[PDB]
């Protein structure tokens, strides 16, 4: 959040692993950019 | 009287550009810590 801009970048990657992060380099393209402009301090899944 | 346009009278620190402050808690302008809603050196943060 820079000046309240809630930036969302995601990518799908087919992998074959069991317990660890994939070995390699992966990017993230912009899915959506949100100008929400609200105060954020703590999150939850 | 157009008293509806309230405004903050005090502030603990100089706020940032495009920063919005709505909380109306009583400011502790005095040396001593303060609580409650009223008291000397304990003034309403907003004026009209």
């Amino acid at each position: 959040n820079i000046d309240g801009y809630f930036k969302i970048y995601s990518k799908h990657t087919p992998i074959n692993l069991v317990r660890d992060l994939p070995q390699g380099f992966s990017a993230l393209e912009p899915l959506v950019d949100l100008p929400i402009g609200i105060n954020i301090t703590r999150f939850q899944t | 009287g157009n008293y509806n346009y309230l405004y903050r009278l005090f502030r603990k620190s100089n706020l940032k550009p495009f920063e919005r402050d709505i909380s109306t808690e009583i400011y502790q302008a005095g040396n001593t810590p303060c609580n409650g809603v009223k008291g000397f050196n304990c003034y309403f943060p907003l004026q009209s």
